[PDB]
RNA sequence: UAUCGAGAGGU
């Protein structure tokens, strides 16, 4: 998958506005390693923005 | 190594009291409950579960 | 390549891994990595 | 039937007597003011530079505790309910801080007054770091020495103290009733004489002591509740008491809605 | 591991058989094992740093031995002195007086 | 406890602990109980 | 003057390079003024002798 | 390390009173009276200022590492 | 004169630690080893 | 080495029997008994022959066998992670290889963060040892 | 994902 280990911002949910890294993206349900507290959370891939060449891009990267 | 030995499916942590648990219960942290496992045989009655 | 900082004189510089490990300014051989390019967030709780 | 008597008042504390209500209502109001009255507070800190002797999250924790003006926070949305991506101008206030020490000598003390509001849901009065006077530097945040720098960008969000105590508008809430123990709700510990050994309520002169003959009124209930609401300045004391009543109402209203929908 | 799974629970030193009793799991947040206060006595457990051990049976046969022989309620009376080894203690005993 | 065990069996007897605990701990939560330095102090006559 | 070996120096003793200096230069040597010595540094590890 | 922003027990802000407290002590006031003047009425709040130790002054002596 | 008080006793004790500190039995012992014992041991 | 806590000796909800204790969550929120925790990891390059030495680097999968299972994507080109980066257990924080005796010629000798720990990289020391080979320390910080 | 030891600790 092309978005593992890439930095992410969360746009929905209780973790909205928080930075993270895609630790595991098996399918549809991703595991983002939050930066702020030491915990890796389950989150749907729809909830993520990925960083790319120009700003934070949804899962069209 | 023979009269006693180290074993799989074991766990250990600090203990606390709970006034709201039954006498025969043990409260188990989620992280421990996700590391330990039980091998349940698949039958018609539990395959969906 | 990678930014460092001299533990004695605080000069900032880069090294291309093959360079010897010392400060160009004072020759000190104890140096420290500079902070990450990445943004850091904290929850203020 | 509810009655109110404001004993004293000022910006950050109101002393008042509350009467002709149930104990449970005075207590639920006490709890609501402590735990569920929204305020605004820093909840996300973007550290672009921190070469001070303090750790990033050490500083972030102090930032969250800085009281911010929350007067218009009721018209502001929660981040979790806002349709935007990341934070935005309708659900957050952005503050920025930048400090530096130039000079080879001395120490620069960084205060909460150097927090500069950059954006926010205009023209709502929310997001300014609370100040006592006009010459008030506010809360000490950090200290800097030659070449040490602090450059942070803060996102402030609406929240309640159930989530984190930094969103509470109160400090203590003094609260008492029956200063002469006529109701017999407490049984006093003593060595020789209970009356001489226990101090007087500060509201002892607001009710009359029991007469030496008086029989025990086993039907009396608590009915006069003296309380003082102190705040941190994010909200004025009268605002906390008013919004406490409002918040407890919406909570009961939502329950009533759900019952009338279960039909 | 899931609610009501039988597990063997144990505090050292394992001086007698009710140092190892079978409990019903209740999965809970936070990182401690939780005990009803009335089982502290047979374990000689308290909460000043004590730790305890949990073992998970791996078959229908060993689950049944735990639930039908070792379970806490089966252990309330011990053959040591033909009397109970568990009672009301601490807050509940102070309070019941 | 000994009697309920013999008379009602281990299941009922195990519930007995929980029942007693839940009533008493509630009552004690709302009654309170403490101890302080004062409880070590005998009066001046007894000290003499 | 033939060299017969090296002897580990107890910090803050009379033969330690820290005995002079004084708080100003202690701070420059990254040394804490609350550290009273009485121990050695052997391969980076602080070792104390037990009476 | 540095004066806490809030009283741990009640939440009252005390992080804006550290300089004023040191100043009252220079002016010769006794600690109890200085706390009284600062309107620190509850003893939880008084403990915060009375027993704080300003260690950041010690940490600053260590010549910055950049 | 007058009587030596408890506060005076603590004045004496402060003087002890002012001169000796807390680890002087470590430092003085090692100092004697460098000053004298190595030399004497060689001449044994 | 401690804090002045406001303490009630009381039976409250029964969650402090047998030497446990009830702590005020709001006091914790405001900083009570909070602490920093630091762990330093040390590694250095070893010599096995005249020109056979270990090397700090981010090891490429094509040339190095027995890579660790954790991520190597937080390592810089010098084989070291940079301060400010969040790390979780088994993440690689020091990349190091050892050559294989006589393509695909090196063997992994990297250091993962301890599996039971997490936090933020606080400081990274790079230097040489008494023998002239490279020598590193990685300090991790978290708040408990 | 080493082995052999040592030391300091927890109930
Ligand atoms: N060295 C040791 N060897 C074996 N078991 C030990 C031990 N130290 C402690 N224990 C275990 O821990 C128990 C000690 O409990 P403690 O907490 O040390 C004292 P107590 O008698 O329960 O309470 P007290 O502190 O009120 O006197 C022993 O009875 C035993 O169960
Ligand atoms: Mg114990
Ligand atoms: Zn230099
Ligand atoms: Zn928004
Ligand atoms: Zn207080």
């Amino acid at each position: 998958d092309p978005t593992l280990n890439k930095t992410v911002k969360i746009r929905q949910g209780g973790y909205k506005g928080k930075i993270g890294i895609v630790k595991e993206a098996n399918g549809d349900r991703f595991r983002v390693e939050l930066h702020n507290p030491n915990k890796t959370i389950p989150i749907p891939c729809s909830f993520l923005l990925i960083e790319s060449t120009h700003g934070w891009v949804p899962y069209e990267d | 190594n023979l009269m006693g030995k180290r074993v799989d499916f074991s766990a250990r942590t600090v203990i606390s009291g709970d006034p709201n648990l039954e006498l025969d219960q043990v409260g188990v942290p989620i992280s421990i409950a996700k590391t330990l496992s039980y091998p349940e045989t698949v039958t018609q009655y539990n395959i969906h579960r | 390549g990678v930014k460092y900082t001299c533990g004695a004189c605080a000069h900032n510089f880069s090294l291309n891994k093959s360079d010897p490990v010392r400060c160009k300014e004072c020759g000190h051989r104890v140096i420290y990595k500079a902070r990450t390019k990445r943004m850091i967030q904290f929850d203020a709780r | 039937e509810p009655k109110v008597n404001i004993i004293n008042a000022q910006d950050d504390e109101v002393e008042l007597m509350l009467s002709d209500v149930n104990l449970s209502l005075a207590n639920s109001l006490r709890r609501t003011m402590l735990a569920e009255v929204p305020t605004l507070a820093i909840d996300l800190v973007e550290i672009k530079m921190n070469t001070s002797v303090l750790a990033d999250e050490f500083i972030s924790h102090r930032l969250g505790l800085i009281p911010l003006v929350s007067e218009d926070v009721e018209e502001m949305k929660y981040s979790r309910d806002c349709t935007c991506e990341d934070y935005c101008d309708e659900c957050s206030v952005v503050l920025e801080l930048s400090a530096r020490h130039e000079g080879e000598e001395g120490t620069t003390d960084v205060y909460s007054s150097s927090l500069i509001k950059v954006s926010g849901p205009g023209n709502l009065n929310v997001g300014e770091p609370v100040r006592r006077d006009d010459y008030d530097q506010g809360i000490l945040l950090c200290k800097l020495r030659n070449h040490q720098e602090l450059n942070i960008r803060c996102i402030a969000k609406k929240g309640i103290a159930k989530e984190h105590a930094k969103w509470s508008p109160c400090s203590a809430i003094a609260f008492e009733y029956d200063p002469h123990n006529k109701l017999k709700h407490t049984d006093f510990w003593f060595e020789v004489d209970a009356k001489k050994e226990w101090p007087d309520s500060k509201y002892a002169t607001w009710e009359e002591p029991p007469k030496p003959g008086e029989v025990f009124d086993y039907k009396a209930k608590p009915n006069r509740f003296y309380m003082t609401v102190e705040t941190t300045g994010s909200l004025k004391a009268n605002q906390v008491f008013s919004r406490g009543i409002k918040t407890l109402q919406e909570k009961l209203a939502n329950v009533l809605f759900e019952l009338e929908n279960s039909r | 591991l899931m609610d009501d799974d039988p597990v063997l629970f144990n505090r050292q030193p394992s001086l007698h058989k009710m140092s190892m009793m079978a409990h019903r799991v209740k999965v809970m947040p936070y990182s401690t094992f939780r005990l009803n206060l009335s089982v502290t006595s047979p374990y000689n457990a308290d909460f000043d740093g004590d730790e305890m051990n949990l073992h998970v049976p791996q078959s229908e046969e060993t689950r049944a031995e735990l639930s039908q022989l070792c379970a806490v309620p089966l252990q309330i009376v011990s053959p040591q002195s033909n009397k109970p080894v568990m009672g009301i203690v601490q807050d509940t005993l102070c309070g019941v007086r | 406890i000994h009697t309920v065990m013999r008379e009602k069996g281990p299941k009922i007897c195990a519930e007995l602990f929980g029942n007693i605990q839940k009533v008493v701990n509630y009552w004690l939560l709302h009654n309170g109980f403490s101890i302080g330095i004062g409880d070590a102090i005998a009066d001046a006559s007894t000290m003499k | 003057k033939v060299h017969i070996g090296k002897v580990p120096i107890m910090l803050r003793s009379k033969f330690c390079s820290l005995r002079t200096l004084d708080e100003v230069d202690l701070y420059k040597m990254k040394e804490c003024p609350y550290d009273m010595g009485g121990y050695f540094v052997i391969n980076g590890s602080e070792k104390v002798l037990i009476a | 390390m540095i004066i806490p922003v809030r009283c741990f027990s009640c939440g009252k802000v005390v992080g804006d009173k550290w300089d004023a407290y040191l100043r009252l002590l220079e002016e010769g006031k006794q600690e109890g009276d200085a706390l009284d003047e600062l309107k620190l009425k509850r003893y939880c709040c008084r403990r915060m200022v009375l027993t704080h130790v300003d260690l950041i002054e010690k940490f600053l002596r260590y010549n910055p590492l950049e | 004169d007058d009587t030596i008080t408890t506060e005076d006793c603590w004045t004496v004790i402060s003087a002890f630690f002012e001169e000796k500190g807390l680890v002087s039995q470590q430092l003085d012992s090692f100092d004697e080893f460098m000053e004298t014992s190595i030399q004497d041991l060689v001449w044994e | 080495a401690g804090q002045n806590a406001i303490v009630a000796i009381a039976c409250y909800s029964g969650y402090n029997q047998e030497d446990s204790m009830i702590m005020n969550q709001s006091s914790i929120d405001r900083g009570l008994f909070r602490s920093l925790f630091f762990r330093s990891y040390m590694d250095q390059e070893k010599r096995f022959g005249i020109s056979i030495v270990e090397e700090f680097e981010k090891p490429t999968r094509a040339t190095t066998l027995r890579l660790k299972h954790g991520t190597y994507e937080k390592l810089d080109e010098d084989g070291l992670i940079a301060p400010g980066v969040r790390v979780s257990g088994d993440d690689i924080i020091i990349g190091k290889t050892t050559p294989i005796p006589p393509y695909h010629t090196k063997r992994d000798a990297s250091t993962p963060l301890r599996s039971t720990e997490n936090g933020i990289v606080d400081q990274v020391l790079l230097t040489t040892n008494q023998e002239g080979l490279k020598f590193v320390k990685v300090r991790m910080r978290t708040t408990k």
